[PDB]
């Protein structure tokens, strides 16, 4: 299922962030400066929770949700995950294009996580500023992919 | 005869202490000391036959102003007199022995000792060593960069027991307090 | 110089011997034509005249209880604490740092929103602690901390006993979220009978998780000198276990991790043991549970 | 943006010729200031209104690209500066053709390595109105000392002289060479 791709994405993200942790340690990665990319299509923080902790209602369609576990908030969860991944992939392609065009080789964005995002996409629908922006984007994407792994593991298993 | 060589000093950041060495027989002696200053106001502390007194910040004693100390011991119907000392107590600091377990490593005819200490100043380390058949031998260790400190000692064909201490020092090289007591003994085989 | 509570003021006194202290104007809160006398607990005799008194605070002798008296009665009382400042760095002497050079150690057993914050005092006379959520924004996450209580687990540091205080806190939200964004920030107001110290900390509830040991560790014999070690998820861990997952560590008495609740390995003739840890983050490991070979 | 607390600027340009001075202007948006220098990702030298905006001077900067970051603690913002030299004019430009009737390729000398991004333009020209031009990019990864004209030539020519030129362009200036001349009766080999 999509769970294996999700674990592969987690492993690749962990590998590339651990490499960036010494390669860009002096810029901002050493404080943490937790800022993310989206605040308004960020429905994942309110919908991507198991249907045992939803006490109150105050908190595309997808094609990888199993039919043994069909719900109403889960489709919104998967759609919001898709939209968040769309924003993340667009920003990562833009920053990769802006990063190869200069003469500094002190950072590499390996394509393993990019193709991992791409297959997760296809399964789910049928100067100096750039490197510190990359650091903060990674610091948000780590928690994002952990949340995605949690909800998809709950949904599948 | 009588109390002599009074020394009030600061054991820790929040605690202070005072000690004196008494000469003569001990049959019915009672040791009390008088603390005088200008707020005169001569408070007194009692400790019985013991020869050390412990207090701290909030005991109503001045630690930032000039303070006079003296001692009255007891003998029946007669008293014994002591000298007067006039000093401040905050910046006359007695430091601590080396912190916890120290690390000892052996090289060619040499022993290197390392530890971690919570003082950033360079304390003149003076150590002493003793093979368990004879008495002790003393020696200065040497300056070091200061966090962590290092000490060196020549080896011995038999085992030995070695102790080590510190004292606080100002930037002028002046002695900034009394000698700290020795740490726990360190045993090393040949 | 600020008002901690009603008729309780605290001043910032530099702990340099030659440096001068601060000037405090204290006024009894009831007007009378008769001159108002002032008394202190750290000093004897009448110290002030009139309804307003000026105090040159320099040391702990010039602090404590100040009372305004008229005739043969009192009118009001006002306390006065100190806050030591040394070389520009505020003192930290009531509490003792842990092994990792931190003062407040907070730990949570699961993702339920409740945790326990503990510290190590140095002396045990007249301590009045207070822990509260130091808010700095209208959207800051708020906790409702309880009363601090003594714990009988006297820890050993510097080969020396240190007595331990603990408090239980619980974060409350309108409806729970999927992840944590703004960290919990906490402030502690420690005081020792005249001395005031302020401590602070900030953490997430995901990097302080310390799970519980497995509850039913047993053992099945199998063929050719190879055995089976089975365990169970702790009952205090958050539910369901498919969404909150764990990775277990197994060591025979260097260890290998298992993601399933059952493993097979040959024994050496000693007690085999498992521990639990959160699968995703590098949270603190659990205490081991064991079963004899 | 990302450098939200303030900004850092350099004059006259981020690209500087070798052995010059540098000025760094660190300004802080409303609601002290020091400079930190990193050479090859190694911290090398540690450099009211004083906390609002300031300027710093750097003399005899290190060789190659380096980093200057402004510090309050939190990094307010930073900048990277590359130092190099203008390209030296080329030398010894020879052109050979491989095949019976094929394409000539030409070699030259790049001189000292420019230490920065640089490109070279090869221009072939000749009478009866014939010409061709292309580029080659020299950087830390790819080097340019050989190039292929990519144009097939004719065997009927035995009387004219053709011209090969090379120009060197980067952000620190331009450089050219001699418009060398060769004959098309002995290139073939
Ligand atoms: C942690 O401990 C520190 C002490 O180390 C503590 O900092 C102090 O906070 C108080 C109040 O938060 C500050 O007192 C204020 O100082 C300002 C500037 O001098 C004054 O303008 C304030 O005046 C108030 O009171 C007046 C009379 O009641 C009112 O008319 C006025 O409107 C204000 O309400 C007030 O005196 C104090 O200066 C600092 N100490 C410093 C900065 O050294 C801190 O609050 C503790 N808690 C936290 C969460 O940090
Ligand atoms: C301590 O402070 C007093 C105050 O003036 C000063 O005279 C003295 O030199 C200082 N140092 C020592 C070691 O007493
Ligand atoms: C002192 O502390 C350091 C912390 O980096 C530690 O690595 C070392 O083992 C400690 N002990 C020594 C130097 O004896
Ligand atoms: C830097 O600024 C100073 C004055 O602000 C000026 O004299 C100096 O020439 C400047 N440096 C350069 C390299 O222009
Ligand atoms: C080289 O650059 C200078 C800079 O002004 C310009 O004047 C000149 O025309 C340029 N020459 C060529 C051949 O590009």
């Amino acid at each position: 299922r999509c769970l294996s791709q999700s674990r592969n994405l987690l492993k690749t993200t962990d590998d590339m962030v651990k490499t960036a942790r010494e390669k860009l340690k002096h810029y901002s990665c050493t404080d943490i400066d937790h800022e993310d990319i989206t605040r308004d299509q960020t429905s994942t923080l309110k919908t991507c929770l198991p249907l045992e902790l939803h006490k109150n209602e105050s908190c595309t369609r997808g094609s990888c949700l199993p039919p043994q576990k069909t719900s109403l908030m889960m489709t919104l969860c998967l759609g919001s995950i898709y939209e968040d991944l769309k924003m993340y992939q667009t920003e990562f392609q833009a920053i990769n294009a802006a990063l190869q065009n200069h003469n500094h080789q002190q950072i590499i964005l390996d394509k393993g996580m990019l193709v991992a995002i791409d297959e997760l996409m296809q399964s789910l629908n049928h100067p100096y500023r750039v490197k510190m922006k990359l650091c903060i984007l990674l610091h948000a994407f780590s928690t994002r992919v952990v949340t995605i792994n949690r909800v998809m593991g709950y949904l599948s298993s | 005869l009588g109390p002599r060589n009074l020394s009030c000093y600061r054991v820790s950041k929040t605690d202070y202490e005072c000690s004196w060495q008494y000469d003569g027989p001990e049959d019915n002696v009672s040791h009390v000391l008088w603390c005088c200053f200008v707020p005169e106001r001569c408070r007194y502390f009692s400790s019985g036959p013991d020869r050390t007194v412990q207090f701290w910040e909030q005991d109503g004693i001045p630690v930032l102003s000039k303070v006079n100390f003296w001692v009255e011991s007891r003998l029946g119907n007669r008293t014994m007199k002591s000298q007067k000392i006039s000093q401040y107590l905050y910046n006359w600091t007695k430091t601590t022995p080396p912190l916890g377990h120290i690390k000892v490593s052996q090289s060619h005819r040499q022993l290197r000792m390392d530890w971690n200490v919570s003082e950033e100043a360079g304390a003149e380390v003076q150590f002493r060593r003793r093979m368990p058949t004879t008495n002790w031998t003393l020696g200065d260790c040497g300056p070091q960069v200061n966090m962590s400190e290092s000490c060196l000692c020549p080896s011995e064909n038999m085992a030995q027991e070695i102790q080590i201490r510190r004292r606080r020092r100002l930037s002028s090289g002046a002695p900034g307090g009394p000698w700290s007591d020795w740490s726990m003994p360190v045993c090393v085989p040949p | 110089m600020w008002e901690l509570e009603k008729d309780v003021y605290v001043v910032e006194v530099d702990w340099t011997p030659d440096a001068p202290g601060e000037t405090v104007n204290l006024t009894c809160d009831t007007p009378e034509e008769d001159d108002i006398t002032w008394t202190s607990d750290q000093r004897h005799g009448v110290i002030g005249s009139g309804k307003t008194l000026t105090i040159t605070v320099k040391e702990f002798l010039d602090a404590g209880q100040y009372t305004c008296h008229k005739g043969g009665e009192t009118l009001s009382h006002s306390h006065l604490l100190l806050h030591k400042k040394e070389n520009g760095i505020w003192s930290t002497e009531i509490l003792k740092n842990f092994k990792n050079k931190t003062f407040l150690k907070c730990e949570a057993p699961n993702y339920s929103g409740r945790f326990t914050c503990s510290w190590l005092v140095q002396r045990n006379m007249d301590l009045k602690f207070n822990i509260k959520s130091s808010s700095s924004s209208p959207d800051s996450r708020a906790v409702t901390c309880g009363m601090a209580s003594l714990s009988a687990e006297k820890v050993t540091l510097d080969q020396r006993d240190y007595e331990k205080y603990s408090v239980s806190c619980q974060e409350d939200v309108t409806c729970p979220t999927a992840e944590e964004t703004l960290p919990i920030e906490l402030a502690l107001e420690a005081r020792q009978q005249n001395k005031y110290e302020n401590y602070s900390t900030s953490f997430f509830i995901r990097d302080i998780i310390k799970p519980d040991p497995p509850k039913n560790l047993q053992m099945k014999p199998l063929k050719n000198s190879q055995v089976e070690v089975s365990w169970e998820y702790p009952d205090s861990w958050s539910t369901p276990h498919s969404y909150f997952s764990l990775k277990f560590f197994v060591r025979i008495q260097g260890a290998f991790l298992v993601e399933k609740t059952s493993t097979e390995v040959q024994c050496k003739g000693g007690n085999v043991c498992v521990q639990a840890q959160d699968r995703y983050y590098n949270s603190s490991c659990s205490k081991w549970a064991c079963v004899p070979c | 943006d990302v450098c939200k607390l303030g900004t850092v600027t350099v004059q006259p340009a981020p690209v500087i010729p070798l052995g010059s001075a540098a000025n760094i202007s660190c300004s802080l948006n409303p609601k002290e200031l020091i400079l930190l220098k990193f050479v090859n990702d190694v911290l090398v030298e540690n450099l009211d209104h004083t906390g609002h905006s300031s300027t710093f001077q750097v003399t005899n900067l290190s060789l190659g690209m380096t980093l200057f970051v402004c510090k309050l603690p939190v990094p307010v913002c930073g900048v990277e500066i590359s130092v190099g030299v203008a390209p030296e004019p080329p030398q010894n430009i020879s052109c050979v053709q491989e095949g019976e009737n094929g394409t000539v390729a030409c070699s030259w000398n790049s001189g000292k390595v420019t230490y920065l991004k640089t490109n070279y333009t090869l221009q072939l020209s000749g009478p009866n109105n014939l010409t061709c031009q292309k580029q080659c990019f020299s950087d830390n990864r790819q080097n340019c000392n050989r190039l292929d004209l990519g144009i097939n030539l004719s065997p009927d020519l035995a009387e004219s002289r053709f011209i090969v030129r090379v120009t060197a362009i980067n952000d620190l200036g331009n450089s050219s060479s001699l418009p060398h001349t060769f004959t098309f009766l002995d290139i073939v080999i």
